[PDB]
C-alpha cells in the first residue's frame, strides 16, 4: 500500500492572499504518463466533493481559484484568492495500488 | 440524474449485526461498481469492498476480510452491507459511492447520505 | 566443468532421492573434472508465480534439463504447462514423469517435451491388438469430443486403415453432459455389440448410469474401457465383466526418477564426445536468443537406446514418447478387480484365471446380430414393378394371370407426387411384377422378411453439389441407401464405375443396352 | 456508455511514436489507451509488464504487437490470457504466428492465415494457370497429415478434374537408397512441397542434382519455408512461387485501428445482451460466467468483414502471392480479394532457374487463324472458367476502343483438324507451344 501524509495538520491564513497544502506519498504514483492523485473537500455533515483528478486537471463546475500541480512522490495544492469557500477539510487519495488510501485532513481559517 | 439513498441511523447493544441499504435510481444498476467507505470521527478514511451487481464478483480489503459481507440484489436495486460481531471500534459513518466509466483513474463521484452506527 | 540438472519435484523426500540418484549416477561413468550437480524446488499453487520461480531459480543456475513431477491435486493435469512454456522459449529439454495427457505430444505447441510414460492414446493400440485375438471385427466407438477423445479416435482409425475397414460408428458427446440416452438409443439400433469408451470419470459414471437404465448390460454386450473409467465413481457404479487396462509401475515415482537420471547422464556423456558445444543462457532477463545447441542435445536425447532400467530398455519414438510399456488387463469380477492377463510389450499373454463376462457366461461372447428385417426400396418401372392403388384399406385385389398363376403382391407405401405438387401424402399401395417375384424368391431362400416402400423423389441417383460448404452428395435410391433408410435396392439399377465405387453390386440378373425410340 | 481502458503494446523497431498511439472517432464506444514501447521480450519481462499494466486501472483488453521471429511469444500470451481473462489480439511479428490448438478457456485471437487457407490459395493459382497435373512431397514435420487430408478432400470435390499422380513422404535421413528412388518417381511439372526451411534446402539441392529444377518444373511452397524475406538461401531457385502474408501495404496504424474497432464493437454488442462488460482479474497473484466467443463470430466494420471463425482464425485474411525474381528478391505478384484471386501477370513469364546454365528452345510461339473446319474459335465456359477438355487455350488482342491503342489479350478456346495435328506433333517431337490468333489480317499478301 501507499501511505499519504499532509502538512500542516492545521493551517490558519488571512483571507485574500493564498493558501498552500502538500501531500507527500511514500512511493511513486506515476502510471504510464499520468500521475494518479485526487483532492477532496468535505464540509462537516456532508459527503466530500471531488476537486482535482489526475493531479493537474480541474473538475467541471468548480471556481477557477482551485489548482494543483506536482510530479513523482511530491504534490501540492494552492488556492487563491482566499475566500469563504476554503473552510472545510481537504484530503488526498491515491489510486495507484489497491486498496485505495486517504490522507490525514487539513482545515483552514 | 444519478441519486443514491441510504437507511437511517442505527443503535444496538454491542455484539449485534446491522444492515445498510444503498439504492441506485439514476442509471443501469447492473453496470457500475459500488464501493463502500468507513469514516471515523474526522481523522481519516479507509476502504471496505466493492461489488459488481451484474456478474456478482466481489473484492475485499485485507483488514476487513471476514468481518463484513457485501450482497446486492439486481431486482430491488439495493446493495446490502453485512457487518458481523460489532465491537467498540465500529462506531463510524458508512458511505456508498459509485464512479463513472469515462476516465482512466478510479475516483469517487456520487456519494450517499451515510448512516451512523453506535454501540 | 560442471553440469546441472534441475528438477521441479513435489516432496522434500523426493528431492532427497533425486540428489542421491544424481550422486550415485556420478560413479557409473566415473567422476572426472566433469561432475553433475542437482538443484530442485517444489510446486506452487499459482501458475503465474510458478512460471517466474522456475525461470529465476533454475535458469539462473544454467541448468541442462528440467524434470517435472505433477503433484496430485483436483486441478488434474496441465500442471507442467508453465514449466514447458518457459523452458521451451530457450529450447531446454524437459523430461516428464507422470503426466499422461495427449496434448504434450504435439511438437508445434510444446517444442522441447519428452516423457517416460506413454499417453492415454496407446490404449488404442492395446484395444486393436485385443480385437484380433478374440476375432471381433465390429465395434461402436464412443468419444468425448475433447482433444483426448479426438486423439484416441484418430489413432484407432489410423490403425484400422491397414485392414481397409471402417469402424461401424463413432458417436461424440459433450464433456460434462447430463442426458445421453438419445445417443445411446442410436447406439442400440446398430448390429455391433463391442462398446469402446473413452471419457473422464464423471462422463464414465453418467454413461454407466444411462446403460443401467436402458438395460444394455445383458448377454452379448462387451465393454472395453481405458484406465480412467475404472477408478473413482466410474468403478463405484460399473457393470460387472467390464474389461479395463492399467500401467505397471506407472505411479512408481522413485523408479521413474532413477530411470530419468540414468538416461540424462548417459545422453550427456554421449554428447560430450562431440564438439561445437555452448553453455545454456543465464538469467530470465536480458537474453532473447535461443540456446544454440539445444536442438542437438534434444536429438541426442531422442536417439538414446537405454539398456538397464527398472522398467526395461527405454527408447523414444518419433513424437518423443515411451515405447514398449507393459500394461495389465483386468476384469471386474463381482465388483472386484482381478487380473486375467498381462499385455506384453507387443503381444497379449493371457493368465490362467477365469473371465466372467457381463451376463455371467464362462464362454467368450460374440456380439454381431444381423438384421433379419430388411427395408427394401424400389421405383415404378414399366415392365418390372407396377404400382396399383389398394382396394379398401391396406388390401390388394387378387387378380389371376393367363397361366393360372395368382399374381403375387406386397404392400408398398409411397407418395403420390413430388414435393412441389404433393408436399406430404404417404399412402399404402400395391406392387407386383418381375422384380417382386425375384424378391419373393430371394426372401424364401435366404430366410428373411422385408418391407417394400417406394423412393421419395423420382431419380435413380447422381452426384450434384450443394450451395453451402461446396460439397457433392447423392440423391434418389442411392442417397436413401447410403443414409441408412434402406438395406437393399431391388430395382432396375445399372452397373457403372461411379456407383460401384461407393456400394457393392451383385452378379447381373439381366443383360441389355441402350437404344432409341422414335415415332412410326 | 462506459468506456474501455484498452492497452496497446508495441515494439521499438517500428517507427510508431507514443504520441501517435495516444492520439490516433467512429468507434461505437469511447476508448482511452495506455501505450508503452519495449524491445525484444523475455518470459519474465512479458509477465512483469502485463501484471504492472493490470494494477491501477481496470484494463479491459490488450493489443500486443511485436517485431522478432520467436514462436514462443504466442504461447506465452495464450497462457497469460487464460490465467487472467483478458482478450488479447495478435498483430505483428511473434504474436501473429498461428497456434493450432488453444485452451478452451482462452480468449486469444490472432491475425493470420492457417494451412487450410494457404492450401486453398495455392490450388486456386494452379487452377488459374491451367496446371492440372501435380504431385505432393511432404516430410514428417508436424501438420503434414492435416495438409494431405485437406488437399485430398478438396480434390475429390472439384469440377476441374485434378490428376494427383503421387503422394510422397520422405521419412528417412536422405540415405539416397529410398529418397532417391522416391524422387525419381516424380515426372510431372508442378510440385507442392511442405517442410521446414532447414529441410527445404536439402530437398531442393537433391532435386537440382537429380534434374528436377529447370525452365519447365514449377515449385509451390507455403509460408512456412519462405519465412523472413531478408534471409534467402543459395539453394532456392529463381521462380519459386510462395504464399505469404501482407506485410507490404498493411500499415501498423491500420492494424491497431482495426484491433480497437473489433474490441469496441464486440464489447458494444455484448453490452446489449448483458448490462455488464468483461473485466480483467484483481491481480496476477493470490489464491467466467459469460465470454466474448459468441460475440466475435459476427462483427462488421466499414464494410470490411472482420468476423473470426469458430476456431480462432480470420474469415477474410489478406494473403499475397510472391515470387523470387532474377534479382534474388521476393517480388509481390497478385493479392487475394474477399473470395477470388487477382493476378498481375495474365501470361506466366519464364524465370531463369539458378544461372540458367541450359537455355531453353523447346518453347515456341505459334500463330494461327480461324477458317473452319480447320480452326474453330469458342469462348471460355464460365461454369468452370476453363476450356472444355478437348480444346487448347489461345489468345487474341482486341482493342477496347478505336481512339486509343490499349487493349486486352482475351483468352479463348481452339479446336479443329490443324489443332489435332499440332497436339500429335507436340506429343511426338516433344516441344511446348504458345498459341495465339493473328490480328493484323488474312493469310498473306505483299
Ligand atoms: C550445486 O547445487 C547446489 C544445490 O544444492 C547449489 O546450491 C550450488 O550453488 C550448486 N553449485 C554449482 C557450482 O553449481
Ligand atoms: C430392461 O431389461 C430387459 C431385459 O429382459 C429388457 O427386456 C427391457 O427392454 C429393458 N427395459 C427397457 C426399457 O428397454
Ligand atoms: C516388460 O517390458 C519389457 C520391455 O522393455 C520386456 O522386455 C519385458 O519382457 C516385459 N515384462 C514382461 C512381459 O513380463
Ligand atoms: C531497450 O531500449 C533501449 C533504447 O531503444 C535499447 O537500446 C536497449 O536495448 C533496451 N534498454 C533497456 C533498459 O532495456
Ligand atoms: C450479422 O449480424 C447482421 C446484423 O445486421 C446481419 O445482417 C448478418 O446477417 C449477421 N451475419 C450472420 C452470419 O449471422
Ligand atoms: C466480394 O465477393 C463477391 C463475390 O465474388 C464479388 O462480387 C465482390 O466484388 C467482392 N467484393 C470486393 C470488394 O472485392
Amino acid at each position: 500500500d501507499i501511505v499519504l501524509t499532509q502538512s500542516p495538520a492545521s493551517l490558519a491564513v488571512s483571507l485574500g492572499q493564498r493558501a498552500t497544502i502538500s501531500c507527500r506519498a511514500s512511493e511513486s504514483v506515476e502510471y504510464y504518463g499520468t500521475t494518479l492523485m485526487q483532492w477532496y473537500q468535505q464540509k462537516p455533515g456532508q459527503p466530500p466533493k471531488l476537486l482535482i483528478y489526475a493531479a493537474s486537471n480541474v473538475d467541471s463546475g468548480v471556481p477557477a481559484r482551485f489548482s494543483g500541480s506536482g510530479s513523482g512522490t511530491d504534490f501540492s495544492l494552492n488556492i487563491h484568492p482566499v475566500e469563504e469557500d476554503d473552510i472545510a477539510m481537504y484530503f488526498c487519495q491515491q489510486s495507484r495500488k489497491v486498496p485505495s488510501t486517504f490522507g490525514g485532513g487539513t482545515k483552514l481559517e | 440524474q444519478v441519486q443514491l439513498q441510504q437507511s437511517g441511523a442505527e443503535l444496538m447493544k454491542p455484539g449485534a449485526s446491522v444492515k445498510i441499504s444503498c439504492k441506485a435510481t439514476g442509471y443501469t444498476f447492473r453496470s457500475y461498481w459500488i464501493e463502500w467507505l468507513k469514516q471515523r470521527p474526522g481523522h481519516g478514511l479507509e476502504w471496505i469492498g466493492e461489488i459488481l451487481p451484474g456478474s456478482g464478483r466481489t473484492n475485499y480489503n485485507e483488514k476487513f476480510k471476514g468481518k463484513a459481507t457485501i450482497t446486492a440484489d439486481t431486482s430491488s436495486n439495493t446493495a446490502y452491507m453485512q457487518l458481523s460481531s460489532l465491537t467498540s471500534e465500529d462506531s463510524a459513518v458508512y458511505y456508498c459511492t459509485r464512479s463513472r466509466g469515462t476516465m482512466i483513474t478510479r475516483e469517487f463521484t456520487y456519494w450517499g447520505q451515510g448512516a451512523l452506527v453506535t454501540v | 566443468k560442471i553440469v546441472n540438472i534441475g528438477a521441479v519435484l513435489s516432496t522434500r523426500k523426493h528431492e532427497q532421492m533425486f540428489r542421491e540418484a544424481v550422486n550415485q549416477a556420478n560413479k557409473r561413468h566415473g567422476s572426472w573434472k566433469i561432475q553433475l550437480n542437482a538443484t530442485s524446488v517444489t510446486h506452487k499453487p499459482n501458475a503465474i508465480q510458478m512460471a517466474l520461480s522456475v525461470c529465476e531459480d533454475l535458469i539462473s543456475s544454467q541448468v541442462y534439463a528440467i524434470l517435472v513431477s505433477h503433484p496430485p491435486t483436483p486441478n488434474d493435469h496441465f500442471t507442467p504447462t508453465p514449466v514447458s512454456y518457459t523452458a521451451g522459449f530457450y529450447r531446454i529439454p524437459v523430461l516428464g514423469l507422470t503426466t499422461r495427457m495427449s496434448i504434450y505430444s504435439d511438437k508445434s505447441i510444446h517444442l522441447s517435451f519428452l516423457r517416460t510414460v506413454p499417453p492415454y492414446s496407446h490404449q488404442s493400440s492395446v484395444w486393436f491388438e485385443m480385437m484380433r485375438v478374440y476375432n471381433w471385427n465390429h465395434i461402436i466407438l464412443l468419444v468425448s469430443d475433447d482433444h483426448e477423445g479426438r486423439a484416441a479416435q484418430k489413432r484407432l482409425e489410423t490403425l484400422l486403415e491397414e485392414r481397409e475397414s471402417k469402424a461401424e460408428k463413432v458417436l461424440q458427446f459433450d464433456p460434462g453432459t447430463k442426458n445421453v440416452t438419445a445417443l445411446l438409443m442410436e447406439a442400440r439400433e446398430l448390429e455391433a455389440r463391442v462398446i469402446i469408451l473413452s471419457a473422464s470419470e464423471d462422463d464414465a459414471a453418467t454413461v454407466y448410469r444411462a446403460a443401467a437404465m436402458l438395460n444394455m448390460t445383458g448377454s452379448g454386450y462387451v465393454w472395453l474401457v481405458g484406465e480412467r473409467e475404472i477408478s473413482g465413481n466410474a468403478l463405484r457404479y460399473a457393470p460387472d465383466g467390464i474389461i479395463g487396462l492399467q500401467l505397471i509401475n506407472g505411479k512408481n515415482e522413485s523408479a521413474h526418477i532413477s530411470d530419468a537420471v540414468g538416461v540424462v547422464a548417459q545422453a550427456v556423456h554421449e554428447l560430450l564426445e562431440k564438439e561445437n558445444i555452448t553453455d545454456p543462457p543465464r538469467g530470465c532477463v536480458g537474453n532473447t536468443n535461443i540456446w544454440k545447441t539445444g536442438p542437438l542435445f534434444k536429438r541426442v536425447l531422442m536417439s538414446s537406446k537405454y539398456a538397464d532400467g527398472v522398467t526395461g530398455r527405454v527408447e523414444f519414438n518419433e513424437d518423443g514418447d515411451r515405447k514398449f510399456a507393459n500394461y495389465s488387463i483386468m476384469n471386474l469380477q463381482n465388483r472386484k478387480l482381478v487380473q486375467v492377463g498381462i499385455y506384453n510389450g507387443t503381444h497379449v499373454i493371457p493368465n490362467d484365471r477365469k473371465i466372467i463376462w457381463p451376463g455371467g457366461e464362462t464362454e467368450k461372447p460374440r456380439g454381431y446380430q444381423m438384421s433379419t428385417r430388411l427395408k427394401i426400396v424400389t421405383i415404378h418401372q414399366e415392365p418390372f414393378v407396377y404400382v396399383k392403388p389398394t382396394m379398401s384399406d391396406g388390401t390388394c385385389k387378387e387378380e389371376f394371370t393367363v397361366n393360372g398363376d395368382p399374381v403375387k403382391k406386397v404392400i408398398c407405401t409411397g407418395p403420390n407426387d413430388t414435393s412441389p405438387g404433393s408436399p406430404r401424402h404417404t399412402v399404402p399401395q400395391c406392387c407386383y411384377g418381375f422384380c417382386i417375384d425375384l424378391l419373393i424368391k430371394l426372401a424364401r431362400t435366404m430366410n428373411f422378411t422385408y418391407e417394400v416402400h417406394l423412393v421419395a423423389d423420382g431419380k435413380f441417383g447422381t452426384q450434384e453439389r450443394v450451395n453451402n460448404s461446396n460439397k457433392k452428395e447423392w440423391n434418389g435410391m442411392m442417397g436413401e441407401l447410403l443414409s441408412g433408410q434402406a438395406d437393399m435396392i431391388v430395382a432396375p439399377l445399372t452397373i457403372n464405375n461411379e456407383r460401384a465405387q461407393y456400394i457393392e453390386f451383385s452378379k447381373p440378373f439381366k443383360y441389355q443396352g441402350l437404344t432409341i425410340l422414335v415415332k412410326k | 456508455p462506459p468506456a474501455l481502458n484498452i492497452a496497446v503494446l508495441l515494439g521499438h523497431s517500428h517507427d510508431v511514436t507514443e504520441r501517435e498511439l495516444r492520439n490516433l472517432t467512429g468507434l461505437p464506444l469511447d476508448v482511452n489507451v495506455v501505450a508503452l514501447l519495449m524491445n525484444r521480450t523475455d518470459p519474465k519481462s512479458l509477465i512483469t509488464h502485463v501484471c504492472d499494466l493490470m494494477s491501477g486501472a481496470r484494463i479491459h483488453g490488450l493489443v500486443f504487437g511485436d517485431d522478432t521471429d520467436q514462436e514462443a511469444v504466442a504461447q506465452m500470451l495464450d497462457f497469460i490470457s487464460s490465467q487472467t481473462f483478458i482478450p488479447i489480439l495478435g498483430i505483428h511479428g511473434g504474436a501473429s504466428m498461428i497456434m493450432a490448438d488453444k485452451d478452451p478457456t482462452s480468449t486469444f485471437f490472432q491475425f493470420g492465415a492457417s494451412i487450410q487457407q494457404q492450401a486453398t490459395v495455392m490450388l486456386k493459382i494452379m487452377q488459374d494457370y491451367d496446371w492440372h497435373v501435380f504431385s505432393l512431397v511432404t516430410t514428417i514435420f508436424p501438420g503434414y497429415r492435416d495438409f494431405i487430408s485437406f488437399i485430398k478432400t478438396t480434390v475429390d470435390n472439384s469440377f476441374v478434374g485434378w490428376d494427383m499422380q503421387n503422394v510422397i513422404t520422405l521419412d528417412t535421413s536422405f540415405e539416397d537408397a529410398k529418397t532417391q528412388v522416391q524422387l525419381k518417381k516424380i515426372h510431372s511439372s508442378v510440385i507442392l512441397l511442405y517442410c521446414s526451411k532447414d529441410e527445404a534446402v536439402l530437398i531442393l539441392s537433391e532435386a537440382r542434382s537429380l534434374g528436377l529444377t529447370g525452365y519447365d518444373f514449377f515449385w509451390i511452397v507455403p509460408s512456412l519455408v519462405s519465412g523472413n524475406t531478408e534471409l534467402i538461401p543459395k539453394e532456392f531457385p529463381s521462380g519459386l512461387i510462395s504464399v505469404s502474408y501482407d506485410d507490404w501495404d498493411y500499415s501498423l496504424e491500420a492494424r491497431v485501428r482495426d484491433g480497437l474497432g473489433i474490441l469496441t464493437t464486440a464489447a458494444s454488442s455484448m453490452l446489449e445482451k448483458f448490462s455488464y462488460i468483461p473485466e480483467a482479474k484483481a491481480s496476477c497473484y493470490g489464491q467466467p460466467l459469460h465470454t466474448l466467443h459468441q460475440f466475435m463470430v459476427n462483427v462488421t466494420w466499414d464494410g470490411k468483414d472482420l468476423s473470426f471463425t469458430e476456431e480462432g482464425y480470420q474469415v477474410h485474411p489478406r494473403l499475397v502471392v510472391i515470387v523470387l525474381n532474377k534479382d534474388r528478391e521476393w517480388e509481390k505478384v497478385g493479392k487475394w480479394e474477399n473470395q477470388t484471386l487477382s493476378l498481375r501477370h495474365a501470361v506466366w513469364p519464364r524465370y531463369k532457374s539458378f544461372s540458367d546454365c541450359e537455355p531453353d528452345d523447346n518453347h515456341l510461339s505459334i500463330v494461327t487463324l480461324e477458317e473452319a473446319p480447320f480452326v474453330i474459335v469458342e469462348d471460355i465456359d464460365p461454369l468452370t472458367e476453363t476450356c472444355v477438355r478437348n480444346t487448347v487455350p489461345c489468345r487474341k488482342f482486341v482493342k477496347i476502343n478505336n481512339s486509343t491503342n490499349e487493349g486486352m489479350n482475351v483468352k479463348k478456346c481452339c479446336k479443329g483438324f490443324c489443332i489435332d495435328i499440332l497436339k500429335k506433333l507436340s506429343r511426338t517431337v516433344k516441344f511446348t507451344y504458345d498459341l495465339y490468333l493473328v490480328t493484323n489480317g488474312k493469310h498473306g499478301k505483299k
